[PDB]
């Protein structure tokens, strides 16, 4: 046997899907990949013991009812290679839940009855990409839901194994924190003559306490899965988002963890997007420089931070220049 | 696990 065949790419070894048609399973277009393995598989991103490692993670497009299965061509025998194989299996229960299914049959079975999923919680937001060439229209919703929605918390276990694959520094929250607050993104799509809703992305956002009387929102994770990426779902949601806190008083403005390159990117645009129409932000005021009054509207209208209002001015006062 | 209000509490990659 030649070893370095025996060494795998996690990376390139998950494959993921989301399933809302029984020929998903064969349509290589519906698989993608993760971009970071390293909290389970080390720095290197390997496992070893195995060739032609296959880790199937296969979700219903909605519900997230996951099918897990560990394929290979072959593996190293201790007997004669002297050495065990990584315990793959082992290492990916640990952050998915129980009650998956093993098998493509037990997995088809469950979505048969996929029509029956919903949405959780209240909805806050309904938008639609119309065609602008006669084709197909897509419906998405928004929606904040918490651990009183039947069926959350469950749900919740199955999607939050995808932040370990696309959040560098992804940890999994305590649910029983009654500050954390949830938003979904759904599409709405037909399948034999009924409508079903497809889980597209979440955020999760800390209540955190300001003493004595008021909270400052801290974006904690936030994902839209790949297959949806790069199509206005995000900034949707963190507009959504906004606007949500904007009818609270006591919320102060709204924060992020420990925000990521791509999350700054989005946030930009988004708040410019709110601030752009503001009076305070209007030619004429960008043009005598930054002025506290912008970070005070900012603030007042779309709980924007004094920190984020600032860059706000900054990409404006480019923008309305040569 | 991250602490209390944390979700971004994991090991950084190290290439
Ligand atoms: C950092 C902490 C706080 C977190 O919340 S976790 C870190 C962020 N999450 C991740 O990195 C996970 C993997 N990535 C993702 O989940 C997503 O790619 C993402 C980073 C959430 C961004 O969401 P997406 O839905 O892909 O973004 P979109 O709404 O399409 O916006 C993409 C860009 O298109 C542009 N855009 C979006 N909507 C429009 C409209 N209506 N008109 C024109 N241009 C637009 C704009 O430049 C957007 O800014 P960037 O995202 O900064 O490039």
């Amino acid at each position: 046997k030649k070893l370095a065949e025996y060494k795998c790419n996690t990376n390139t070894a998950i494959e993921l899907k989301l399933v809302r048609f029984p020929e998903d399973l064969e349509n290589d277009i519906r698989t993608f990949f993760p971009e970071y393995t390293h909290q389970l598989f080390g720095d290197d991103e390997t496992a070893f013991g195995y060739k032609g490692l296959k880790i199937l993670l296969y979700y219903i497009a909605g519900s997230l009812s996951t099918m897990f299965r560990v394929e290979y061509a072959s593996k190293v025998d201790e007997n004669f290679d002297c050495v065990e194989a990584d315990d793959v299996e082992g290492k990916i229960r640990q952050i998915i839940p129980p009650g998956f299914c093993t098998n493509t049959n037990d997995f088809l079975s469950l979505l048969e009855k996929e029509v029956d999923f919903k949405p959780f919680g209240t909805l806050l937001h309904t938008y639609s990409v119309l065609s602008p060439t006669g084709g197909e229209n897509f419906t998405f919703q928004i929606y904040k839901a918490d651990m009183t929605c039947r069926g959350f918390r469950e749900y919740h276990e199955r999607l939050q194994t995808f932040l370990m694959w696309f959040i560098e520094t992804a940890s999994f929250i305590d649910v029983d924190d009654e500050r954390w607050h949830y938003f979904l993104v759904f599409e709405k799509y037909n399948k034999d003559g009924a409508t079903l809703f497809a889980t597209v992305g979440y955020m999760t956002v800390y209540n955190y306490y300001v003493y004595p009387d008021k909270t400052r929102p801290r974006v904690s994770q936030m994902l839209i899965l790949t297959p949806f990426q790069g199509q206005g779902h995000g900034a949707q949601l963190l507009e959504t988002v906004h606007r949500y806190y904007t009818e609270f008083p006591t919320v102060l403005d709204i924060t992020a963890e420990d925000p990521s390159k791509s999350y700054v990117k989005l946030r930009d645009f988004v708040l410019v997007k709110l601030c752009q129409d503001l009076p305070c932000f209007s030619r004429e005021k960008l043009m005598q420089g930054f002025n506290e009054d912008m970070a005070i509207e900012a603030q007042q209208k779309f709980k924007i931070n004094k920190q984020h209002a600032r860059r706000v001015y900054e990409i404006l006062r480019l923008l309305v220049t040569d | 696990k991250g602490g209390k209000g944390l979700g971004a509490g994991g090991a950084k990659r190290h290439r």
